[PDB]
């Protein structure tokens, strides 16, 4: 399962 | 209401019984929880600042990054200039950072990323950043 990365993008309310 | 408050206490120590690096999966159902109890956002803060403090020191990054996570998921949702996170949590940064860097010497790489992020990003203004950094 891929870590926390604190350049991703945040999520829209999906 | 609390019902949401302890939810997000509950998510959050969960943590403490996973192995590091956390997950952007767990990150996520962390960040939804912070969002459900956003009015009552000073219970989430607290309860975050208490991860931080009690924590094992593998932690601390873990720790960090759902602070992180948290300011930037409101920042988007809310705005830059509604956001309550941000500026709760602005309150007590320096004891809050003072925990972090308890962590272990491969972590401290990894907090220094942050903040430079968050000066590229205006997260925080770098009259909070700097000193942040001089501390590492």
């Amino acid at each position: 399962s891929p870590s926390y990365s604190p350049t991703s993008p945040s999520y829209s309310p999906t | 209401g609390m019902d949401a408050v302890n939810a997000f206490n509950q998510e959050l120590f969960s943590l403490m019984d996973m192995k590091p690096p956390i997950s952007r999966a767990k990150m996520i159902l962390i960040t939804k929880a912070a969002i459900k109890a956003i009015k009552l956002y000073k219970h989430v803060v607290q309860i975050v600042e208490k991860f931080i403090k009690k924590c094992k020191p593998e932690y601390k990054v873990p720790g960090l990054y759902v602070i992180d996570s948290i300011v930037r998921q409101s920042r988007h949702q809310f705005g830059t200039d509604k956001d309550v996170f941000g500026p709760r949590f602005s309150k007590n940064i320096t004891a809050t950072f003072q925990y972090l860097y308890l962590c272990p010497s491969e972590d401290k790489s990894k907090i220094v990323r942050v903040l430079n992020l968050w000066q590229k990003n205006g997260v925080f203004k770098i009259e909070i950043i700097q000193p942040l950094l001089d501390m590492a």
